[PDB]
């Protein structure tokens, strides 16, 4: 019935997709991005994904238990998946706090990212909010306060703490309602975000200038195609998506699904998600194309204004087509006047716009925000598209719990003292107590830094070290003479040279490729706002700041040699 | 001006029968350049005013820059008095109904935009439903009987 | 359960509660119509109801066998009910005819109720649209084109007639597909009027002046409270809103209700009925008020504008508080100019206007049409409430329909070579044919005529004889005998003395005070439109006009005498 | 003119700059009369214009009625305006900017 796909797209749109896919398809080129975004889609979203579901349905264990029968050897993999998901909770939350917050300022009259504030002097705007527009100004500031620079911490604020304690309170309300939330009411939740994007999609095609944003998203350009830190960057997007290496697939059809097919629910998954994926990044990318071609006929006219200004000129005469024949007309009349003038006529193009317009990790946000004010009636797709975004964030909130929770109230030696809703709460609270770092004033730099590298680098590797071993420490034959047994299907052998040749080599080469291209440049920079100008620059990360995030990967994925050590210490007596 | 503005009207002092009088002296020079071709400098001083009353109220005639006994005649001024009202209203606020030229009426504000029965449409719409719906009912009706 | 309720309200919510009954309230004093109206009520619908209900329950036989079976003098009653349903039916469709025009011209921009046409000399608006207002132009010569009398036919239009066709045709498709149409639907068909009622006295009690139209609907002075036409045309109301005499009561709680109460049943259905008049007699009137207030507020500004430009005076001086004091002050300054001015002092005052504003049979949709130009988005609601008023129509329309389809689908003598969807389509398409007497210039009078005197008083009559035949015929005791056998429950003497005394004596007394005051005063008028004033005159009924007043009650109450000797001539032999 | 009304900007000839020398004279006028309680017959000979250039531009200076040689200083006549400046727009239907 129509109930199985229902709560199949239920499983697959989270938050990578709407959120975070669009921020990094503009960072690394657009149209350099979903080619290589489709490549380990098709080369590692397929054939994982389906291996991970038929392991966690073959052995119908846990996530840890599992890979403990698998072999002796690997039993800290789990552990490792479980620390994953735990570093991931934290900085999760933190997204539906923001929702929260540009919900809670949409019962307003003007919406405060509409308009920019009185200098002084009441003459004219203030200058921080004209250099940037009215929603990266209420962005970085209103909501955020971000400091020029990283050692610039100072302390905690009150509003984004406030938020995010109620962030975590609404899902510890949700969780303690049992741990299950379909039944009878998915064609709602699922179908709630697809049909706001629709109303999104027919709002910004109808904006001038919305193909140039499609055409930055879609057209590459051959000369960021050759970086690899796109590449990996776009295929644990994908691990990121899909969920693996979080150890919750294989802990969902291991008590469940007892002989359908997995190809068939792996396939939906992937192609759902994808297809997901695609069509957001189009209904952000419209309205980017406006934002761009907007300001850049805004610099066209402010130079035009200021030539005309300056000599003297009818108005409307030079308008932007003359431009460049007026310009060069000002040379043979009087470049006496003109010369001290030159280094105040701004050069602007539009590339060099579509480039660097509104990019940043908080780019869902302030586009969005930037299409209501454009809108008939704002308050209400604000209040909308906000509370849509928070049930997304909801969802994947309790989807990851799920993982963190329920290999917590299984093992017979913690679940003596404390029950299931004072455990559950107590790892709130800490989450809760340690997710305060991201309310300080340099908090969204600490937000970005734990975002990357702990939410990519690990499951990139764990995966890896899954797949290893299913393919040559359990044997390929004995797995598939066992699924044969146990389904009545043979598997191609298009997945079994997928399982065992291609992926555990791209992912190698994928992974030296970026710590070659790291080690023969150097350090990294990461960005910064540089309020006074209005424009992200790219200051330099501190030497203590490279501690953590060496830390971050490290105990997050060094939980395998330790087990392997643990197990050989106890195979002495 | 009550009728127009409110609690927010000016009052009427002798400043602003001297801008009135200028207006006119406007209109007067536009008119006898673009249609009469001629260049003649109206002042403020041509515009001979009378009957001042309190409800606001006067009369008005013009004269030859420098000849006082030549007169304009009172279609010519009526003539360049429809071709600027739109302005003289805009200079004091008022709104052709709350400056009146009394034998001066407007006669705009004609509406189109029917390209045909746009009722006639959706009556047929509905007709051809119905129509088809009763078709429908008599064959299953018939034949099932 | 719930449902039983929901279908007695979809059973008494009408058109004569919606429609009906303020076009009499405001006819007829407005305060000194309720008094008449909840007097009748009390004394008149709730015994006879119940008594028609019981015996219908008690018989089990159709409209015409139960007073066949009770005597065989009383076969003709069964025939004349009939025909007075017949009656209905015809000039009943016309009032979902001109909700359909309505409905149809409510998908433009304005609407055209809300704006008057031009002059030939375009200078300033049509001359008939001022006088009388854009609504009440609208009304008598767009979508009727009135005739400034009765003698004055003119021939059929083709806009109305079409209206009226396209009627027919859709209560024709309605009663094709089943004599049955609710089940799982009643809460919503039942509902929505009660919801759009509530919207428009929502908006209707936030209108200027409002009050007045309440202290008028409620408030009685008892001057017209003497008058007998306000008496007899308030009880024949009732009997019109609650469907007795049309044999469709009797007929319906026959093959239905085994041993329930027939108690409980009349009273819901009666207190229902007269809530729902009563409510929605409010929402007209608040409007009414309103529109009242506003047309007096513009005679007392037109008459001080016309006093300022006349002598002089400063603008804004003479409002509407010192219009009294320099109307008196202006005598002792100049009476030589004011005297041959004063046949042009407009006199007017509130209660000249509440009285004659809006007065006539489509008081229902100027008024309802005049509240919708003064709304946020009009075509919107002017859509919801036609489509309501449409549903009422259809819904009353089918109720009227069955009564006359069913004592001719049983009969076995015309059921032979006519099967029920042709002889169906053979009575919609002569009604059809037969009401297209109200499509021409002065159709509205014919129907005015149709409805009063066809509606009202054969009925009246009608329940008299039956009450007396039940009473003195068939034998009290017996009856009561027979009802405590069947149901288990005795009948209060409070029934029992308002079927036998109390409406027996007050029908024929209100029909003779009535009948007296027709032979003392001579004869009557009627109104017209008067175009060329704007106000309702009321000119004299012709003379070959008063046949078809006499014969429409003759030929549908005057069918028992001829069946009390056919029967005499039968029992002969 | 275009930039505030578009394909519906009217030509400025010498009418127009006549009728802008008497609006600012108006606008003394009445700064005079309210502020120093002083009437003076400013007229439109009184302002003074030069520099005239195609991108509609100028400079003016206001002298007393009939004493060429007596300039209104520069600080009265920013007040007489800032008075009456949402007139002197509307006369043009001009909005500030
Ligand atoms: C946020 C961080 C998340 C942390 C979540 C991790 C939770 C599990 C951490 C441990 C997983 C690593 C496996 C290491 C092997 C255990 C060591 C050992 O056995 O001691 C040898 C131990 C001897 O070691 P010795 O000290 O060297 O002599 O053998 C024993 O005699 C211990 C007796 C066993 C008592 C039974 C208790 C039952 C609870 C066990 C279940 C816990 C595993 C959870 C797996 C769930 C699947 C069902
Ligand atoms: C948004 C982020 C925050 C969200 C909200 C988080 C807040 C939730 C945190 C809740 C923490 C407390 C949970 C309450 C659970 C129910 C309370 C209750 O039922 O109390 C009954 C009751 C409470 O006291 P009462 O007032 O007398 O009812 O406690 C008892 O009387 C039971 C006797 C307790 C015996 C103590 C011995 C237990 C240990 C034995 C020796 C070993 C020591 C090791 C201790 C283990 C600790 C790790
Ligand atoms: C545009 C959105 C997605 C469009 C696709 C719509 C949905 C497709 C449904 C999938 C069809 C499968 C139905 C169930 C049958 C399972 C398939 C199966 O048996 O596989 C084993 C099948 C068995 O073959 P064997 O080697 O003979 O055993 O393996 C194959 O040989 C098929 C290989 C096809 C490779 C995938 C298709 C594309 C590869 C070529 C390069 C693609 C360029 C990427 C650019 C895309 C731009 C958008
Ligand atoms: C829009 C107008 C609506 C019109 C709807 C009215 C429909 C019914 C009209 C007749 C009602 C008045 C009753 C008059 C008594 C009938 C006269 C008579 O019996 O002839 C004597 C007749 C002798 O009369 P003679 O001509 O004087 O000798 O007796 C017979 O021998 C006739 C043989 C009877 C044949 C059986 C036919 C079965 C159909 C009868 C059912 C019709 C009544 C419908 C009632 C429904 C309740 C179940
Ligand atoms: C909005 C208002 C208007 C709404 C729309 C109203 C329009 C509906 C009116 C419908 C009128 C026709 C109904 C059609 C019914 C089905 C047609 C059909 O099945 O025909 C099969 C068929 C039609 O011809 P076909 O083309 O050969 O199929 O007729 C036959 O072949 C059957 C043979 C008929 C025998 C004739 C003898 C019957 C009478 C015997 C002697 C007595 C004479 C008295 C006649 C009684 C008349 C009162
Ligand atoms: C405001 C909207 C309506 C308000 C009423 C709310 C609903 C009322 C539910 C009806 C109560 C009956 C429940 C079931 C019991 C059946 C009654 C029963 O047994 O009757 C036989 C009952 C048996 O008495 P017996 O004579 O001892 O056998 O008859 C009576 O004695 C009751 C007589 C009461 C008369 C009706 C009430 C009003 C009469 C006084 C004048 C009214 C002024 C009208 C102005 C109204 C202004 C709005
Ligand atoms: C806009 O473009 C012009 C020309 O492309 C730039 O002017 C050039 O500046 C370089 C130095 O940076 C000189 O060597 C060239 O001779 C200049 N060109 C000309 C034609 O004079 C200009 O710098 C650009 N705008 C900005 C803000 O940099
Ligand atoms: C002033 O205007 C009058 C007209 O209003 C002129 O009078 C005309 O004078 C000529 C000869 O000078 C006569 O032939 C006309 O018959 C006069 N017209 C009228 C209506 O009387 C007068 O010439 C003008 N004066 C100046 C100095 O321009
Ligand atoms: C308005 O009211 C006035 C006074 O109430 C009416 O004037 C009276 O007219 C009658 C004749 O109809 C005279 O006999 C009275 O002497 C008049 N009264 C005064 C005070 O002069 C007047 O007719 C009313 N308006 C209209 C239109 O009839
Ligand atoms: C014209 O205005 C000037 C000022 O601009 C007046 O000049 C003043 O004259 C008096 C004596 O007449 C001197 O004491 C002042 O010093 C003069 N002021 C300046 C600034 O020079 C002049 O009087 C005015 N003339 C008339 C006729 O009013
Ligand atoms: C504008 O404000 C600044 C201080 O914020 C002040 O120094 C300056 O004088 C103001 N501008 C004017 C024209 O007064
Ligand atoms: C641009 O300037 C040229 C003169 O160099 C002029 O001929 C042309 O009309 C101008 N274009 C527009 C659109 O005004
Ligand atoms: C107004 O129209 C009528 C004819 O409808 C015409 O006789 C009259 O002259 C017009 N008014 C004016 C001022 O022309
Ligand atoms: C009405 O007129 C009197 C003079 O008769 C005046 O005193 C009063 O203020 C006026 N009322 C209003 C509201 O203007």
């Amino acid at each position: 019935s129509l109930q199985f796909v229902f709560a199949c797209i239920s499983y697959a749109v989270g938050l990578g997709n709407v959120w975070r896919f669009p921020y990094l398809c503009q960072m690394y080129g657009g149209g350099s991005f979903l080619v290589p975004y489709i490549i380990m889609l098709i080369v590692e979203g397929m054939p994982l994904l389906y291996l991970e579901l038929a392991v966690g349905q073959r052995m119908r264990q846990g996530s840890i238990g599992a890979w403990r029968t698998i072999s002796p050897y690997l039993s800290g993999v789990g552990v490792a998946s479980v620390v994953v998901s735990f570093f991931l909770s934290m900085y999760y939350n933190v997204i539906n706090a923001w929702a929260f917050w540009y919900l809670f300022h949409s019962f307003q009259d003007p919406l405060p990212w509409s308009v920019c504030p009185l200098n002084g002097n009441h003459t004219g705007y203030d200058e921080e909010c004209e250099k940037a527009s009215s929603t990266q100004y209420f962005w970085y500031r209103k909501t955020l306060n971000i400091s020029p620079s990283l050692q610039e911490n100072g302390g905690v604020q009150w509003e984004p703490a406030l938020c995010l304690l109620l962030a975590w309170l609404v899902v510890y309300l949700c969780i303690l309602r049992g741990t299950e939330s379909t039944g009878k009411v998915v064609y709602f939740t699922a179908s709630l975000p697809y049909c706001v994007l629709i109303i999104y999609l027919i709002r910004g095609l109808t904006l001038h200038g919305a193909t140039n944003g499609l055409m930055y998203m879609f057209t590459p350009k051959i000369e960021q195609l050759a970086n690899p830190k796109a590449w990996i960057n776009a295929a644990t997007q994908i691990f990121f998506s899909l969920g693996l290496g979080f150890g919750s697939l294989i802990a969902f059809a291991s008590y469940n699904e007892p002989s359908n097919n997995c190809q068939k629910h792996a396939i939906i998954v992937s192609l759902i998600n994808s297809f997901t994926s695609i069509f957001a990044s189009i209904v952000t990318f419209s309205i980017y194309g406006f934002k761009a071609t907007f300001n850049y006929e805004n610099c066209l006219k402010k130079v035009s204004l200021l030539l005309t200004n300056t000599f003297d000129l009818e108005d409307g005469f030079l308008t932007a087509s003359n431009l460049e024949q007026v310009k060069g007309y000002l040379a043979s009349a009087y470049p006496s006047k003109y010369s001290e003038m030159f280094p105040q006529i701004k050069n602007c193009s539009l590339e060099s716009e579509l480039d660097t317009a509104v990019q940043g990790t908080g780019l869902a946000f302030i586009v969005y925000t930037e299409a209501i004010k454009n809108m008939e009636v704002s308050q209400l797709w604000s209040v909308l598209y906000f509370f849509m975004l928070l049930m997304l964030g909801i969802g994947s909130m309790l989807g990851n719990t799920a993982a963190i929770l329920t290999p917590l109230t299984d093992s017979k030696i913690i679940s003596s003292h404390l029950p299931k809703e004072a455990i559950s709460g107590l790892v709130c609270l800490v989450n809760c107590a340690i997710g305060m770092v991201f309310t300080m004033e340099a908090g969204n730099y600490w937000f970005d830094i734990f975002n990357d590298y702990a939410a990519t680098l690990s499951l990139l590797l764990i995966v890896l070290v899954e797949t290893i071993a299913v393919c040559y420490v359990y044997g390929l034959r004995r797995f598939e003479s066992d699924l044969k047994a146990m389904t009545g299907r043979a598997v191609s052998w298009y997945w079994k040279v997928m399982w065992a040749g291609v992926s555990p080599l791209l992912i190698v080469s994928l992974f030296v490729f970026y710590l070659s291209d790291y080690i023969l440049t150097g350090t990294l920079k990461y960005q910064a706002w540089d309020a006074s100008q209005g424009q992200l620059v790219t200051k330099d990360y501190p030497a203590y700041a490279l501690a953590v995030i060496g830390l971050l990967v490290a105990s997050s994925t060094m939980c395998i040699p330790l087990a392997a050590l643990g197990t050989f210490v106890q195979r002495r007596l | 001006l009550k009728s127009a503005l409110g609690d927010k009207a000016y009052e009427w002092n002798d400043n602003e029968m001297y801008l009135f009088r200028s207006s006119v002296a406007y209109a007067m020079r536009q008119y006898f350049l673009k249609v009469k071709n001629q260049m003649i400098l109206f002042g403020e001083e041509d515009v001979r005013v009378a009957n001042l009353k309190p409800r606001i109220s006067f009369n008005f005639f013009v004269t030859a820059p420098k000849n006082v006994s030549d007169i304009i005649p009172r279609t010519e001024v009526e003539k360049a008095i429809r071709m600027s009202r739109s302005r003289i209203n805009d200079a004091f606020r008022l709104n052709d109904n709350s400056l009146e030229f009394l034998g001066i009426q407007p006669t705009l504000g004609p509406p189109n935009q029917p390209p045909v029965s746009i009722w006639l449409i959706v009556f047929g719409v509905v007709m051809g439903v119905i129509v088809v719906g009763i078709v429908i009912l008599i064959f299953t009706g018939i034949r099932d009987r």
